[PDB]
RNA sequence: CGCGACCUCAGAUCAGACGUGGCGACCCGCUGAAUUUAAGCAUAUUAGUCAGCGGAGGAGAAGAAACUAACCAGGAUUCCCUCAGUAACGGCGAGUGAACAGGGAAGAGCCCAGCGCCGAAUCCCCGCCCCGCGGCGGGGCGCGGGACAUGUGGCGUACGGAAGACCCGCUCCCCGGCGCCGCUCGUGGGGGGCCCAAGUCCUUCUGAUCGAGGCCCAGCCCGUGGACGGUGUGAGGCCGGUAGCGGCCCCCGGCGCGCCGGGCCCGGGUCUUCCCGGAGUCGGGUUGCUUGGGAAUGCAGCCCAAAGCGGGUGGUAAACUCCAUCUAAGGCUAAAUACCGGCACGAGACCGAUAGUCAACAAGUACCGUAAGGGAAAGUUGAAAAGAACUUUGAAGAGAGAGUUCAAGAGGGCGUGAAACCGUUAAGAGGUAAACGGGUGGGGUCCGCGCAGUCCGCCCGGAGGAUUCAACCCGGCGGCGGGUCCGGCCGUGUCGGCGGCCCGGCGGAUCUUUCCCGCGCGGGGGACCGUCCCCCGACCGGCGACCGGCCGCCGCCGGGCGCAUUUCCA
RNA sequence: UACCCACCCGACCCGUCUUGAAACACGGACCAAGGAGUCUAACACGUGCGCGAGUCGGGGGCUCGCACGAAAGCCGCCGUGGCGCAAUGAAGGUGAAGGCCGGCGCGCUCGCCGGCCGAGGUGGGAUCCCGAGGCCUCUCCAGUCCGCCGAGGGCGCACCACCGGCCCGUCUCGCCCGCCGCGCCGGGGAGGUGGAGCACGAGCGCACGUGUUAGGACCCGAAAGAUGGUGAACUAUGCCUGGG
RNA sequence: GCGAAAGACUAAUCGAACCAUCUAGUAGCUGGUUCCCUCCGAAGUUUCCCUCAGGAUAGCUGGCGCUCUCGCACACGCAGU
RNA sequence: CCCGGCUCGCUGGCGUGAGCCGGGCGUGGAAUGGAGUGCCUAGUGGGCCACUUUUGGUAAGCAGAACUGGCGCUGCGGGAUG
RNA sequence: CUGGAGCGUCGGGCCCAUACCCGGCCGUCGCCGGCAGUCGAGAGUGGACGGGAGCGGCGGGGGCGGCGCGCGCGCGCGCCCGCCCCCGGAGCCCCGCGGACGCUACGCCGCGACGAGUAGGAGGGCCGCUGCGGUGAGCCUUGAAGCCUAGGGCGCGGGCCCGGGUGGAGCCGCCGCAGGUGCAGAUCUUGGUGGUAGUAGCAAAUAUUCAAACGAGAACUUUGAAGGCCGAAGUGGAGAAGGG
RNA sequence: ACAAAGCAUCGCGAAGGCCCGCGGCGGGUGUUGACGCGAUGUGAUUUCUGCCCAGUGCUCUGAAUGUCAAAGUGAAGAAAU
RNA sequence: CAUGAAUGGAUGAACGAGAUUCCCACUGUCCCUACCUACUAUCCAGCGAAACCACAGCCAAGGGAACGGGCUUGGCGGAAUCAGCGGGGAAAGAAGACCCUGUUGAGCUUGACUCUAGUCUGGCACGGUGAAGAGACAUGUUUUUUCACUGACCCGGUGAGG
RNA sequence: CCUCACGAUCCUUCUGACCUUUUGGGUUUUAAGCAGGAGGUGUCAGAAAAGUUACCACAGGGAUAACUGGCUUGUGGCGGC
RNA sequence: GAUUGUUCACCCACUAAUAGGGAACGUGAGCUGGGUUUAGACCGUCGUGAGACAGGUUAGUUUUACCCUACUGAUGAUGUG
C-alpha cells in the first residue's frame, strides 16, 4: 500500500532520496541489459559469467515429450506403495516381495540413491541404474524391466 | 543499467502491451453466460445424456503419456463394424463417429467395442412416435427414468490392476537389467553398420571365388 | 442476289431484378515508417504497429488434414489454461522468439467437379383458374416463351460408391395451407398497460420537521415489503415505489392435436464385375517481402515446369535406401470465440465542477483560421417570487423609510463567502527601509478571579441537635471457599473385556474372482491392517466439568434486640 | 504563550546548481486554487502467515434474479502442471553409498560370495549429561534430604575451518572381463582434475518492505524524423481576358 | 512549388510551408520535487568503457541481521597503541 | 611445549619427510576494549584548503603529487571583517 | 595614544565560548536489568531426621584479617520433666500462607552511559488529507463543515485541543483496511490582485467664434450668422470585390 | 550582384536531344524540324584570346589475348556438386 | 607575399540614388554659438494605460563568488513631493547569436560508408516463316554467319474512299 | 640470463579422435558439435565510417574560450645600490 | 590643423607647454558608427567543393526611463506660542 512506503517519509525531502549531485536522471546506463560487452562489462563478465557466446548443438524444432524420463531414488520406494504392504512382508515367511510399477506412480527411470531396507522386492521399471540394479539385487529380489 | 546481482530479464514490453491488454472482469460474468447454456442445452434436449454423445476409451500419445487413457474424438469406423451399428445411425443414436483413425491392435479395439456393447444394453431408445413398433425400448424401461446423465457418459477412469506379491524365481534374480539395456542401446546403434559388412563380407567370399 | 440457322457482337427511357454511400469497436485483404530501441550507428527492434488503403456481420475469419505424430498412438475449427517465455534468431546483441503432447469450453458435420448410371429425370420466364397473400408462395391447367446436347435433374464421392446375385427385416417422413388445444421458468417465455401493507397516533421541539421521549414485544402498526427518490430538516408507516408462482387486460413470441392440399415406395444386412482426384496446378530455379522456418517457415514476381504402386509430408543440403501418414488444384457451417462504434440497461474502495469527458448549463456551443483544422469560459436565491407594493430624495443611475422573509449580514451572476488585495473606526508607534533572533519593561484587549481563594479530603476530641441500628442471635434467601471425590455425572493417561467390530465408519495399489450382479475388466458383496465406538472392571491426572449432600465463611432480605449502642446533621 | 509598543544583545534573502553564494550567478511582484516517484510484469533479498517432500491455481467445473455477489463455498479437480522433489555432459546417457566383519578368489590395498552396521572422520563448536571436592546446617558423632558453589570428565546440534567419500564430464594410467548372440559389443578398476553436484531436505503457496529493470515512466523540458492531408486571399512565375 | 539568379517567395512563416496523427518521440543535459521528530551517517577514492557532463565495478553507509562471551567474584580476543 | 605409538605407492644403505592414533605436561612483554560473520543496499564517484615534503612554472589566489590535518558536511570564542 | 594606549622580556589580577565540573531538566543504547507477586545487600546455604549428649561449642593466624563469633542455643513459661504450641493473625523492613497503587506483560522502574549533520538510510509519528469494513445506545435544527477570531491551553511539533460569531446540513473518535495524500520554488498550470499610479499618455491634415433652439444637463447636437479648409489628379458625384 | 543584348562552345535527323511521370500504347519542347529545339560558358563597342591534353573529366567505326554474371555450354560424381 | 587572357585579358563614348580624390560657388558643417515660430513637454478639466518588482534601495574601505545595498568599522539620516537628468541599480527587453560539448540536429559538398531512382550492356521470356551458306565436335549434335517474310509485334496518314 | 615486446566475443580456416549430432529407421556424402592451433580488431577489454556551414538550430555550459575585473609579474616602464 | 576607422604615428603651425596617466582597458536608455564582427556582394590564395582565409573591398534597422537612487533646481517639513 501507499501509506507505508518510504516516498510518504520523503516529503520535504529535496532531492527525494535520489541525490542532488547526481540527480535522478532519466536512463543513464542505457536501456535494459546494454552495455554488456561495452562498459557494463564488469557485472557481466564477474556476476554472470559465460553469457557471451555460443557453444553446442541445435536440436532443433525439440520437443520435452520425446525424451520425458523423471526420475526415483531406491530411498523411497517404501514409500510409493502404501506403508502397510511392508508391514505386511517383513514377516510373512514365504518371500512375498511385493511389486512396485514406477510406472504406475509416474517415472520413466529409477536411480540408486539411499540405503534400501533389508527386505526382497520386485521393482518393475523402465529405465534402471546399475547401482539401483546391484542395490536391490544385493538385498535380495529383482529388477523387472517395462516398455 | 544493472547493479550486483539479479537475473538477466528480457522482459517483453518493447512493443505495446498497453494497448492490446485484455482484463478479464468477464471471468465470473462469463462462467455465468456459460451457466445458462449448460443448464438450458439440458432442458432443450429432455431425456439425452446432458454431458453429450457416448465417446471411446483411447491412449494418449507421446511416449511420457503412454499410460493415460482419454475420451478420444470418436469411436472408430472399423470398430462399430464388429458392434454391429452403422455409422450413419451411430450418429443419431448419441454414438460419437470420428471416421478417421487408423486401429491398430486387437487390445484397444476390443475394449472400446465394450463400451457400445454396454452402451446399447443400458439405453432406452425413445420410439419415434408413441404407438411405435420395433427395437424401442418398452413403456416399463421408459416410465421409469426420466434421467439425463449429469457428468460424462459412462466415464473413462484410468484403472490399473494389482499384481500380488510373489517368489522371484532364482531367473527374475539373475537377470542383469542395467547390462541388457546397454546392450539393446549398442545393437539398436550399429544394428545398421553391423548390415554392412555382413554385406561386405558375403562380397568377399563371392569376390575371392572369381 | 435473296431467304434461313447458328457464332460473335451492338443498341433499346424495353419486362423484371440489382449494384453503388455511410457506419465503422470488433471482423477480413494489403500496405506500410519513423520517432523509438540497441547508450552511435546503418544490422536488428518499434513492427506487419499508425496513417493509407481496400472489405464484411450480429459477430467476423476457419473448418472436416496433402494434419498430427513416433505412441502401446491421436483425429475439423476457435477459445482459455498449459507447454511457456521454452525449441531457434540475432554487429547470437536489443530483442526477439513459437510450436508438438495434456486438461478444459464448446463441440456436427458435410457438400461439389469427374467415372458412370439413369427419353434433361432438369431448369428458367409467360396466360388462365383453385387456395395463399404486411418476409410473394403452393395447386392445377394450358403446341404460351426460353436455357440446356459446348449439358440441365436423381444416386454418388472416397469414411467407399456404383452395379450385380441371393442372406435378413419390414413400410413414415417432408412441405403449402387451413384450423384448434395446452401462453410454453425465474421462479407466467418478450413487450406494454394497467393494478396490490402499515401512524401524519400522542406529546414536544421547529419557519417548516422527516427530529426526541411515548404509545398494549424498541414503544403503536406493517413487515415474501427496513432499496431508493420524492415530499419548506435525518421520515419502513405520507406518496411513488420495494417485496411478494401478487392480480387482471392487450399484443407479440415460441412451442403441442385435428383437417386439408400437395409432395414420397425412400430399408437393413452377404458373394462377385468394375470405377476412381480436379494443370500452366504441384514441383523446381530465381528473385522480392515475412517468421522463427532455418543449405529457404511463409508468402511473391519472373524462368523452367511434372507424374499416376503418383504426389505431399514425415522440420541442416544431397544420393541411395529402407518405413509412417494424408490426399491437394472445387466448396459450406453453428457452437463456444471478439466487441473504446449503436441501442437498451445494471453497478462502483470513482471523480466530484481549475476534478470529472472539450462538454453538470445555448458544448462540440461561443470565438479563431481562407482551410485542414483549432476550439473555450460558464453549476447553487429562497422552501415560496412571498422577487421592495407605497412615501420620499433624487434628469436618471442610485438611495432613506417601509415591506417581504426563520434568515435579505439569503436581494435576481442571490447558499458559504478566505487571502492577496483594498474600504474606513481605535491604539500605539515612527530621522538610520523594512522586516528578524535572544532578553526584559509599559499598555491594552480580552481571560481567571476575590466584594477573604483562605483550598480541600481522613481520623479524633469536645459541645449541640436528630433517625434506627449496628455487636447478638433466629427464619429465609443468595454467594463463596473446603474437603469426604462421600454419592452420582464428566473427561486424560493406563489396563480388562474383542465387548461396537456385521447392530462403527472410512482409508489403504492389503486379500478372496472359495462369494453375488454386470459385462479378463467394472460394480457389488465377503476377509486384513491402520484408524475411530460400547460394556464393564482396575489405576491415575480428579482436571473450572458438574451436580448432590456435609461443612466452614461472607452477603442480602425478613425477624427479633430501644439505646453508655450504631448511625445523620451542624 | 499570542497584539501593539518600548528597549538591550544577535542579524545578509530564500531556493538552487555549486571546491566556494548575501552574490556585481540564475528562479522568485503578491494571493488563492491545481502540481511531480505513479501502475503493471519480471527478477532479487529481507520479512509476515498457511501447509510441509509438497505446496499451490488457474483455467476450468459444481452451487444465482446477487441486494450484499460480479462475492463466498465446494471439486477422484488437486493435478493434466509450475515450482520443488538431483546433476552433469556440446550430444548418445549416467546418475549421489559408504563403512565394517567373516568367507571365498594368492586380500595381488585387483575379482567375487555370506553377515553386521549405515550416511566417514578431526578441530573448533550454544552446548545437554555426568561429576572429584567444597560450602553450612546450637554441641560430639551418625546420617538421609536440600540447594549454592564446583576442579575434572562425557554426549554434542546450528555454524565455521579442515581432513575423508560417492554421481556426472574430461584426462591419465592400468586391471579383469560378460558373452543373445561376433566385440573395431558391451563391461568392470587406480589416480588426478572440471561440475552452478549428492554426502539424511526446505520448498511450495500467500502477504508486505526495499531494490533493479522492462515498461510514458518522477514531473516538466528540445533542434529533429515519419505518415497522411490544406493552402497561390500575400508573393513568384507562366497563361487567359479586361483598364492606364 | 516558383525565383532577370538575390537561398528570393509559398497568405505576419522558407537553407524549403501549414494542419492533424505516430506522440508520454528521445535526451549522459537545464529546473523542481510538497508533513514533524530520533539515530547513523559520505564520496569526490579503484580498475574497463566511443571513457573526460556519463556510466561499470573497487570503496565508505545504513538497514536488516545473525554466531558467541560474560560483569551473574570466577573472559578470550581483537586492535592508525 | 613435551612423551608414546602407528600409516605411506613418496625418499632413502638405515632414515627422512609427511600423515595419523594414544597418552604427559597452562595465565608466557605494557596499556586498552565484549568478540565473530552473512545478506540487501543510496548517495557518491567535478571536490577544495592548511602544516610539512614536493614536481611543473618566475610567480600566482598558477598547474600536479605525498603526507597528514581541515572545509564540503558544521555552528561557537577568538582571530575588526571574512 | 607619547616617561605612552609604541616595542622587548616579565609579574600579579581580572574578563569570556555551545569547551571541563557539579547540578537541573528532555532524547537514544545498554544493562545476558528489575520488576508478572518474593528477603536480602564484599552473602559465604538451607532443611529434614535420627542416635548421643551440653554449657558445648570449632580452645586454628600482630593476622592485623578475610570462615566463624559475642543479642542467647536453653529458654521464658508451664514445673528435676514438658513445651520451645496456630500469622485468618508475626503485627508487620521480611514475611517464602497471598500479593503494587504499579502488572495496557509491546505495561512501567533504575542504573549508567551517551544524542555536530548535507546525500542516504532507517526508525518513530492518539502528525495530517480523502475512500470503505468494523466499532463508538458517537455527535447534530437545543445548529455540522467551513469559515472567522490582540477568547484558555497543550505538544519539542505534524498539529492538536479549548473561548466567541456565522453558517445554515450534515458530521466526527478508536480498531482495521484503501488511496490521484500534505507545496513557497519548477520564466510550474488557471483565476484574481497590487506597487508602479492616479503614473505613461488622449501631438500627423494651418480653424475656430458668436447667437438662438433643443433640452435636467451643452465647448461636443441642431439652425442661423461669421471666419476656415478639400479645392475637380477633391474630403466632389456613382459603381466592383469585398462588406452585409 | 542578376539579367541583358553581344561573343562562345555542346547533343540532337524524332526507335532523337533534352525532358517530365507511379503507369500505360503515360505526357512538354511540340500548332515544333537545325535560321529549331534543347544544354552550357562569357558579358555592350573597339583590340586581343599566349603556351600546356602531364591529372580528372568528356569523348572517339579504336585493341578489347588485361578481367567479367547470369545465364549459357565442357567434366568428374551418386548429388548437392 | 599573391595579376593576366570567354575562371576572358586590355580599353571606354554615353549612362549609373554604384565606390573614391581634388578644385569654384555655396553654405549655423565648424570658430560658436545666437535668436524667432508651430506642435509638445509643462500646468488644469475630462479620460486614462504599460514595461518591471526577492526585500529593497546615501557612501569608503575591508574583507568578501578576488568591484556588494545588506555586513565591519567608519562615514552619517527630518515627513510628502514636482520638473528635469541620464552617474548607479553589470536596469529592462530578451534560459547569450561569440566559444566548447552532445555519441542532439539540420542545410549544403565530395574521393566518407552504406544504399537508392534512373540509364548502358548481357541473359531469359512473349520470341515465328522461309532461304542460302559457314565453322567446331563427332564419324548426328552444337555453334550458328548472312539475306529475305509478315501473321505477332512495331511506327506512318484519314472521314480509313480507289 | 630478468623487465616489453601482443590481443575477447561473434566470424573464418587447419588438425584430433574407428569422437557426438545430422534426428521415423539404415548406408554414404554434406552440415553442426566437442577439443586444440591460425585470420584480428594498434581507439591495445575489441565502434564496419569524409567534409563544410558568416544561411544555421536545440540541450546545455562560467567544468570550455573572446572583454571587464582579481592574483602574478616573465616582458614593459620607472627607480636604487 | 594635414594625413589616418584607428588607438598608435608623422608633419605643419602656434605657444608657455604643446608631460604622462587613471576612473569596468572612465564615459551606446550620452552621441556617432569610421573600424572590427551577421546575413548581400567583390577580387588574392587555398580547397576537387560546400566552402576557408588579422588575405584585400563596397552596401549593411544602433531599442525602452514613469520605477528607487545621485545630482540640479523647486515646493515644502518637524522644531521657534
Ligand atoms: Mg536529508
Ligand atoms: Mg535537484
Ligand atoms: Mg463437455
Ligand atoms: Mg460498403
Ligand atoms: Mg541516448
Ligand atoms: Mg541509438
Ligand atoms: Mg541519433
Ligand atoms: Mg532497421
Ligand atoms: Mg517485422
Ligand atoms: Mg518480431
Ligand atoms: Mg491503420
Ligand atoms: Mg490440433
Ligand atoms: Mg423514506
Ligand atoms: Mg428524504
Ligand atoms: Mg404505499
Ligand atoms: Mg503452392
Ligand atoms: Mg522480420
Ligand atoms: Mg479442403
Ligand atoms: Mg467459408
Ligand atoms: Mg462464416
Ligand atoms: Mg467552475
Ligand atoms: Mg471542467
Ligand atoms: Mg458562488
Ligand atoms: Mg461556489
Ligand atoms: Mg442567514
Ligand atoms: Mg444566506
Ligand atoms: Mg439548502
Ligand atoms: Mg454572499
Ligand atoms: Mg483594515
Ligand atoms: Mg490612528
Ligand atoms: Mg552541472
Ligand atoms: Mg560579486
Ligand atoms: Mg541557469
Ligand atoms: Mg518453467
Ligand atoms: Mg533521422
Ligand atoms: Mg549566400
Ligand atoms: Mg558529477
Ligand atoms: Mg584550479
Ligand atoms: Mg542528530
Ligand atoms: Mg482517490
Ligand atoms: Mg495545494
Ligand atoms: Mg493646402
Ligand atoms: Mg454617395
Ligand atoms: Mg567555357
Ligand atoms: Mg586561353
Ligand atoms: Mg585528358
Ligand atoms: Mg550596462
Ligand atoms: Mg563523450
Ligand atoms: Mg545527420
Ligand atoms: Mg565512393
Ligand atoms: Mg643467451
Ligand atoms: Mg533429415
Ligand atoms: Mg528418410
Ligand atoms: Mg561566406
Ligand atoms: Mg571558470
Ligand atoms: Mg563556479
Ligand atoms: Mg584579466
Ligand atoms: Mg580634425
Ligand atoms: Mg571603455
Ligand atoms: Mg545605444
Ligand atoms: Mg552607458
Ligand atoms: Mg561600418
Ligand atoms: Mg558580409
Ligand atoms: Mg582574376
Ligand atoms: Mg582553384
Amino acid at each position: 500500500p501507499s501509506r507505508l512506503r518510504k516516498t510518504r517519509k520523503l516529503r520535504g525531502h529535496v532531492s527525494h532520496g535520489h541525490g542532488r549531485i547526481g540527480k535522478h536522471r532519466k536512463h543513464p546506463g542505457g536501456r535494459g541489459n546494454a552495455g554488456g560487452m561495452h562498459h557494463h562489462r564488469i557485472n557481466f563478465d564477474k556476476y554472470h559469467p559465460g553469457y557471451f557466446g555460443k557453444v553446442g548443438m541445435r536440436h532443433y524444432h525439440l520437443k520435452r515429450n520425446q525424451s520425458f524420463c523423471p526420475t526415483v531414488n531406491l530411498d523411497k520406494l517404501w514409500t510409493l506403495v502404501s506403508e502397510q504392504t511392508r508391514i505386511n512382508a517383513a514377516k510373512n515367511k514365504t518371500g512375498a516381495a511385493p511389486i512396485i510399477d514406477v510406472v504406475r506412480s509416474g517415472y520413466y527411470k529409477v536411480l540408486g540413491k539411499g540405503k534400501l531396507p533389508k527386505q526382497p522386492v520386485i521393482v518393475k521399471a523402465k529405465f534402471f541404474s546399475r547401482r539401483a540394479e546391484e542395490k536391490i539385487k544385493g538385498v535380495g529380489g529383482a529388477c523387472v524391466l517395462v516398455a | 543499467a544493472p547493479s550486483r546481482n539479479g537475473m538477466i530479464l528480457k522482459p517483453h514490453f518493447h512493443k505495446d502491451w498497453q494497448r492490446r491488454v485484455a482484463t478479464w472482469f468477464n471471468q465470473p460474468a462469463r462462467k455465468i453466460r456459460r451457466r445458462k447454456a449448460r443448464q438450458a442445452k439440458a432442458r432443450r434436449i429432455a431425456p439425452r445424456p446432458a454431458s453429450g454423445p457416448l465417446r471411446p476409451v483411447v491412449r494418449c500419445p507421446t511416449v511420457r503419456y503412454h499410460t493415460k487413457v482419454r475420451a478420444g474424438r470418436g469411436f472408430s469406423l472399423e470398430e462399430l463394424r464388429v458392434a454391429g451399428i452403422h455409422k450413419k445411425v451411430a450418429r443419431t443414436i448419441g454414438i460419437s463417429v470420428d471416421p478417421r483413425r487408423r486401429n491398430k491392435c486387437t487390445e484397444s479395439l476390443q475394449a472400446n467395442v465394450q463400451r457400445l456393447k454396454e452402451y446399447r444394453s443400458k439405453l432406452i431408445l425413445f420410439p419415434r412416435k408413441p404407438s411405435a413398433p420395433k427395437k424401442g425400448d418398452s413403456s416399463a424401461e421408459e416410465l421409469k427414468l426420466a434421467t439425463q446423465l449429469t457428468g460424462p457418459v459412462m466415464p473413462i477412469r484410468n484403472v490399473y490392476k494389482r499384481e500380488k506379491a510373489r517368489v522371484i524365481t532364482d531367473e527374475e534374480k539373475n537377470f542383469k537389467a542395467f547390462a541388457s539395456l546397454r546392450m539393446a542401446r549398442a545393437n539398436a546403434r550399429l544394428f545398421g553398420i553391423r548390415a554392412k559388412r555382413a554385406k561386405e563380407a558375403a562380397e568377399q567370399d563371392v569376390e575371392k571365388k572369381k
